[PDB]
Parts: structure tokens; C-alpha cells; sequence
């Protein structure tokens, strides 16, 4: 329900029931950032933030109902504009 | 034997070690009958200027360690190289008295680790795990385990073995002090899709040693205090305790006239006059050690002229204190 | 424990999770003996 929701993470594989996904954004979501489908339907929350500088990770804790293993490779995951940092949050 | 003549080196131990290839400022100094070279101290200054390359069992932490060994010595102080947790063993470097001074040094130092994650399925492809942990090499993305995301670099890895059916991989890394391997583990598992999480953990390299640099168990330490106090033989504390100057072999050098040490160690900055020895490749700002003429670490210092100004000024500071190690009224005092 | 080890030629560690390298040499275990603080065995261990 967010009015603009932007690209964020494309599905790598399912994880012991969360799903892993590489970020396909350039900045860093926030903890527990609700998660969505393209729709704006929202499937889970941010769980956790992993990888290198410049290939970043994320996990995604589903929401009831919401199955990691029901997603395929390149289904994209989307964040609203608020809920990101600027990656020089976290450098010297 | 091993001071510098007040008039091949390559065998002088410690700080002194290769010590002719120091550039000369002067030639000359008047020697001082105060203090030792760090091998030669006495064995109450020895043990208050000494450092213990402990390796950690499993299951007592960190603290209880350094307390048991405060204990064995009677010692006044002790403190160590960054908190290895409980079931970590391994290099954990044990500073006593004075020795303590260095510590904040050893802590925010690199480390080295060998670990065996376990991994909570078989993966069809093996070699997948050599992948993932490439992958997490660099500067990577970890939340300690009131928490923030933090950035910890891993600057290099190298997978030693992997045991697919009994789901166990041994690697080796080396990072910046605070990355947690962990974490390093569950993120290895999400990334290869079946989990995973630390078995178990040992230090192998803390800072300026490694478990190859005469690393000694409590037992030895415990022994080496049996034997000195039941037959007052020195050597087993000797053989056990390594001088506080172990843990700066790598810094660059000045050395400082005897008369001029004490003054260091108060006014906290080298001039010029007191100048007798410096190493080469010494630029502004770097962060060196300054020693006396046998040795002893007087203090870590910052280089207020380089190599090459060394050689042309005439007078000015050349270093300012930045941490005080040798005790102020170990030499004398100009007035 | 599982994390094994023996000396290369350098007198450095080999780590490893095998009990017996393709060698034949039987490993150590990497990790040194629980120690407590009323160790009654000095005299035993210094005089061995």
C-alpha cells in the first residue's frame, strides 16, 4: 500500500524457510522493511542484510501464508522508498 | 652483549635485530647503567614487562583465563589481545603489568581464524562452498550477534577441506578485528540455500603473533611458576613469558640517546639532540617505535619528520609520544 | 572436536578433519587439554 514501491532484491533460493534473494538495489534496507510483489502485496520483512560492498544479500522473513518455496529464480521483491539507507551509512 | 657500542646484526634479538641497517644520526652517546636489554632483565622486571602467547582452551572465557593466570603469577595487572568467546581455543595474548600499556594495540588488530562450519544439508554441487566463501571475501555486510549493521572486512580465505556427507568445511581467514565468523557461517549457509552455522573456531593469529611464535598452554604457565618457586630455577617463567618488545617487531625505529630517555618518557617528544639512530622509509605521521640503545621499548611514537629530514634538520621534534611504555624513572633524570 | 592437525615441513599446522592423513599419519587433536586451577599434576608433567 505504500504509492510507489522500488525494486529490490531478485530471488536467489529458498534458505530453511526464508527466502534469499540478491539486492537489486543500490541502497540498504531497513531491518524488518515490510517486503512486496510488484502488485504491492506484501510477502514478508527484511530479515538478513549479507555479502560483499558491492554485491549485497538479503533474506526475507515470509509473511502467514507466504511460502519461500513457491518463488523462482528472477521473481523480483520491492521495498518502499523509506525504508532505504545510503550505503555510506555504514562506511568511514 | 647485545646493546649498542657507544662507538652483521642480523642474529641481535628482538628490536635490535638488524639494527645496522638504521641510518646514523651520531656515533656516539654516553652510556647509562639503568635498565636491561629486554632478554637480560631480572626476573621481577622481566614477568612486569612480559607477554604471554596463550593458547585458549574450550569452555572457560576469556576473563576467567586472564584471571586464572593473574593468579599462578601473583601478579598486579593483567589484560589480553580481544575476547576469543568460550568454546574458542587459540591465540590469546596475555599482557602482565606494564605490558598492559599495549593492549588497546593488540585488540584492534587483525586475526586469524580456522573454522568448520557445519552445513545443514549435502550440497549437490561441492564445490559450491569454495564459491560462497570467496563470495564473502572483501568488506562484507555483518549485524553482531541494540545491535547495528556493521561492515567487517575479510582480506582473504582459503577453504583447507570439505567433508560433504559429514557435512563439515575447515577454512582458514583472515579479517579485521570484530568480524564474527559466526556470522561469516549462517551467511555461508543462506548463500549456498541449505544453512549453516559455526561447529567450531580457533584463533591461530592474533596481531604480531601466531600460534607458530612460541604459543604455551595454562599448564605451562602453571608449571613454569611450580618449577621457579619449588627450585627458583628462572627458566621454565623465562621460556614461557616473552618480553613485551615482541609485539612491536614490526614498527619502524628511532632509536634514543641514553641521556635522553628519561626526558621522553616525561615531556613525551624526541628532539633532535637526542637523536642517535632511525630507520629508513619513516614518513610524517607514521607510527613508530622508539627504543634506548639496548633495546628496551621506551614508547609508540608519531614521526613528526621523515627519514630524509632526519638526515638534514639540524634541530626540531622528531617524534611526539603517543603511548608511554617504559617506566618514567627507569633511567635517569638530566637534572 | 573435529578440527585436526599435523606438522608440515616448516613446523607449521596442517589443519585437517581426518584422524589419519593420506600420509599415514595419525592427527592431533587442534585444540590443547582442558585445563582447571588446582592441577595436582606439575611435578608429574616437569619432571616427564
Amino acid at each position: 500500500p505504500p504509492d510507489t514501491v522500488l525494486e529490490m532484491g531478485a530471488f536467489l533460493h529458498p534458505c530453511e524457510g526464508d527466502i534469499v534473494c540478491r539486492s537489486i538495489n543500490t541502497k540498504i534496507p531497513y531491518f524488518n522493511a515490510p517486503i512486496y510483489l510488484e502488485n504491492k502485496t506484501q510477502v514478508g520483512k527484511v530479515d538478513e542484510i549479507l555479502g560483499p560492498l558491492n554485491e549485497v544479500f538479503f533474506t526475507i522473513k515470509c509473511g502467514d501464508g507466504v511460502q519461500a518455496t513457491s518463488f523462482k529464480e528472477g521473481d523480483k521483491f520491492y521495498i518502499a522508498a523509506d525504508k532505504l539507507l545510503p550505503i555510506e551509512r555504514f562506511l568511514p | 652483549d647485545f646493546v649498542i657500542k657507544p662507538e652483521d646484526t642480523s642474529e641481535w634479538p628482538l628490536l635490535l635485530k638488524n639494527f645496522d641497517k638504521l641510518l646514523v644520526r651520531s656515533g656516539h652517546y654516553t652510556p647509562i647503567p639503568a635498565g636491561s636489554s629486554p632478554l637480560k632483565r631480572d626476573l621481577k622486571s622481566y614477568i612486569s614487562s612480559g607477554v604471554i602467547n596463550l593458547d585458549k582452551p574450550s569452555n572457560p572465557s576469556s576473563h576467567e583465563v586472564v584471571a586464572w593466570i593473574k593468579r599462578i603469577l601473583r601478579c598486579e595487572k593483567t589484560g589480553h589481545s580481544g575476547t576469543l568467546d568460550p568454546k574458542v581455543t587459540g591465540c590469546l595474548i596475555v599482557c602482565i603489568d606494564r605490558a598492559t600499556r599495549l593492549v588497546k594495540s593488540q585488540q584492534g588488530a587483525g586475526k586469524e581464524y580456522v573454522c568448520i562450519v557445519r552445513l545443514h544439508d549435502a550440497l549437490k554441487d561441492e564445490k559450491d562452498l569454495g564459491r560462497s566463501l570467496e563470495n564473502l571475501t572483501g568488506a562484507l555486510f555483518q549485524r553482531p550477534p541494540k545491535r547495528q549493521l556493521r561492515v567487517r572486512t575479510i582480506y582473504e580465505s582459503n577453504l583447507i577441506e570439505f567433508d560433504n556427507k559429514r557435512n563439515l568445511g575447515v577454512f582458514w581467514a583472515s579479517c579485521e578485528a570484530g568480524t564474527y565468523m559466526r556470522t561469516l557461517c549462517v551467511h555461508l549457509g543462506m548463500l549456498l540455500g541449505v544453512g549453516g552455522h559455526m561447529q567450531e573456531l580457533r584463533r591461530v593469529r592474533s596481531g604480531a603473533l601466531s600460534e607458530n611464535d612460541n604459543m604455551v598452554t595454562l599448564h605451562d604457565v602453571m608449571d613454569a611458576q611450580w618449577v621457579y618457586d619449588n627450585t627458583r630455577d628462572e627458566s621454565y617463567l623465562r621460556s614461557i613469558i616473552q618480553p613485551l618488545e615482541t609485539l612491536l617487531v614490526g614498527y619502524k625505529r628511532i632509536v634514543v640517546k641514553d641521556s635522553a630517555v628519561n626526558a621522553v618518557c616525561y615531556g613525551a617528544k624526541l628532539m633532535i639532540p637526542g637523536l642517535l639512530r632511525y630507520e629508513e622509509g619513516i614518513e610524517l605521521y607514521d607510527e613508530i617505535v622508539l627504543i634506548t640503545t639496548k633495546g628496551e621499548a621506551i614508547a609508540v611514537a608519531i614521526a613528526q619528520m621523515s627519514t630524509v629530514d632526519l638526515a638534514s634538520c639540524d634541530h626540531g621534534v622528531v617524534a611526539s609520544v603517543k603511548r608511554c611504555i617504559m617506566e618514567r624513572d627507569l633511567y635517569p633524570r638530566r637534572w | 572436536m573435529h578440527l585436526m592437525y599435523t606438522l608440515g615441513p616448516d613446523g607449521k599446522r596442517i589443519y585437517t578433519l581426518k584422524k589419519v592423513t593420506e600420509s599415514g599419519e595419525i592427527t592431533k587433536s587442534a585444540h590443547p587439554a582442558r585445563f582447571s586451577p588446582d592441577d595436582k599434576y606439575s611435578r608429574q608433567r616437569v619432571t616427564l
